[PDB]
């Protein structure tokens, strides 16, 4: 079988007022073949912010986490940025 | 109470370092624990009741492939001394980005070994994923090292097998740069448990591993032990505070929210801060941290911090916060750095100008001059003024940022002392910055 990590994306908002239920659409609307979303999570990062937190398993040879979260980023009217949380091999 | 310290697991495909790493967080962690559950109920069918935990952990990763488990990638376990954060190293290629600027640098990595004749040469090829993982953990500084040789069953807990393994692990280890006697070497098998928590009863012949430190000799029968023996490394809490900056927010009826982790010294309130390379000074609000408002935010927080009079335009991501009383932080004009070049289709001469990814900053930088080149792990000056590097070189190179930018010598400030050069789709070289013309 085809080699996996399982990654955790940070995807945080331009403010404590950016509709972060159409910023989770967005992420989970992207397809990629060798992409599987998983779970998520809004974790308040202080002051009223609160940032998406989701999983998603790729297959290394076919999904670029650089692509990935440089397309996450095309969405501007909500997101800021993107950082990976975390990642494992699978 | 338990001190915190990070471990990176490498090794070959077929090492089944997946099923190591996944025993420790099973048996010694609380992660998907409720997957875990399912499936240690649902074993009943098997038989009469029994199971392998090999067979509950091969379930919870058919589990997350689904994508339903609900449990983030940050995986942690404990020993009787620390609270682990372990990384079971991806093979996914920006991995090695994240490996070099990624937060959490590990303190100590685990290398697997397969026993078996085909898996074991496999796994030590000059040009595999392995042995750059080794390379790369070696270059970032990373000194604690251990090694277990797994799939010992395959092999029918044979000693002179173990011992061949032993010899040739450390060759392949000796030629990375790291010290054999320095490294423990526990035989195991992930999947039945042996040496993994409790002592195995295959192998009456196996007295241990052990390994040379600074105080004397250690010595123990697991891999866990192992684990539990590793070395406290000290924590930059009393180095000047630095903390680069992920995200900027502009938040109605509180200001400019600057959110960023803290890599070394402590943030706390009635500090004043100064932003590099802007040099914008002020003075810090509060600090929160998920949902508390912080006294202080140390080494590894990720922070929001609320500053006045500093607007979200005059700071970005990328920029770096300081104490403005505490050696503050300051863009340069140009830096010194070694650079190891990684395999890749291609050779680098001076005027090479690539994107330099450095804790939160990303900036092309121009390589101005290749001032030497040198013996990779003595540090040894073999030549003045390399007309060019390949693949495999370690070098003192001058690089000249585009825009401003602000890094430190590794020495000093490590989070902000290292950094990965991007081409080609990939991670071409890995840098630690030795001198700083600030
Ligand atoms: N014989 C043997 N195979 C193992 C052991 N640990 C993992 N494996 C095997 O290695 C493969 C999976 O490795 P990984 O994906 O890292 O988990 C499978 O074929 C497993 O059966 C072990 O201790 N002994």
């Amino acid at each position: 079988p085809a080699a996996k990590s399982i990654v955790t994306l940070d995807v945080k908002p331009w403010d404590d007022e950016t509709n972060l239920e159409e910023m989770v659409a967005n992420v989970k609307a992207i397809e990629m073949e060798g992409l599987t979303w998983g779970a998520h999570q809004f974790i308040p990062i202080g002051f009223g912010i609160k940032k998406l937190q989701i999983n998603c398993v790729v297959e290394d040879d076919k999904v670029s986490l650089d692509d990935l979260q440089q397309s996450i980023e095309e969405d501007e009217d909500h997101v800021q940025s993107t950082d990976i949380a975390a990642m494992q091999k699978l | 109470e338990k001190s915190h310290i990070n471990v990176v697991v490498i090794g070959h495909v077929d090492s089944g370092k997946s099923t190591t790493t996944g025993h420790l967080i099973y048996k010694c962690g609380g992660i998907d624990k409720r997957t875990i559950e399912k499936f240690e109920k649902e074993a009943a069918e098997l038989g009469k009741g029994s199971f392998k935990y090999a067979w509950v952990l091969d379930k919870l990763k058919a589990e997350r492939e689904r994508g339903i488990t609900i449990d983030i990638a940050l995986w942690k376990f404990e020993t009787p001394k620390y609270q682990v954060t372990v990384i079971d190293a991806p093979g996914h290629r920006d991995f090695i980005k994240n490996m070099i600027t990624g937060t959490s640098q590990a303190d100590c990595a685990i290398l697997i070994i397969a026993g078996g004749v085909g898996e074991f040469e496999a796994g030590i090829s000059k040009d595999g994923q392995t042995r750059e993982h080794a390379l790369l953990a070696f270059t970032l500084g990373v000194r604690q090292l251990i090694v277990a040789v797994n799939k010992m069953d395959s092999v029918k807990w044979d000693e002179s097998r173990f011992q061949e393994i032993v010899k040739e692990t450390s060759n392949f280890i000796k030629k990375v740069g790291y010290n054999p006697k320095t490294v423990p070497f526990v035989p195991i098998s992930g999947w039945n448990g042996d040496n993994m928590i409790e002592a195995t009863t295959n192998a009456p012949w196996y007295k241990g591993w052990e390994k040379e430190t600074k105080a004397g000799v250690v010595k123990g029968k697991t891999l866990l032990e192992a684990i539990d023996a590793i070395e406290q490394p000290s924590r930059p809490t009393d180095k000047p505070l630095r903390l680069p900056l992920q995200d900027v927010y502009k938040i109605g009826g509180i200001g400019t929210v600057p959110v960023g982790r803290v890599e070394t010294g402590v943030i706390k309130p009635g500090m004043v801060v100064t932003f590099a390379p802007a040099g914008v000074t002020t003075e810090v609000k509060s600090v929160e941290m998920h949902h508390e408002q912080l006294e202080q935010g140390v080494p590894g927080d990720n922070v929001g911090f609320n500053v006045k009079n500093v607007s979200v335009k005059e700071i970005r991501r990328g920029n770096v916060c300081g104490d403005a009383k505490n050696d503050p932080p300051k863009g340069c004009a140009s830096f010194n750095a070694t650079v190891i070049v990684l395999n890749h289709p291609g050779q680098i001469s001076a005027g090479y100008s690539p994107v330099l990814d450095c804790h939160t900053a990303h900036i092309a930088c121009r390589f101005d001059e290749l001032l030497e080149k040198n013996d990779r792990r003595s540090g040894k000056k073999l030549e003045d003024h390399p007309k060019f590097l390949k693949s495999g070189d370690a070098a003192l190179v001058k690089f000249v940022p585009s825009k401003p930018m602000c890094v430190e010598a590794f020495s000093e400030y490590p989070p902000l002392g290292r950094f990965a050069v991007r081409d080609m789709r990939q991670t071409v070289a890995v840098g630690v910055i030795k001198s700083v013309d600030k």
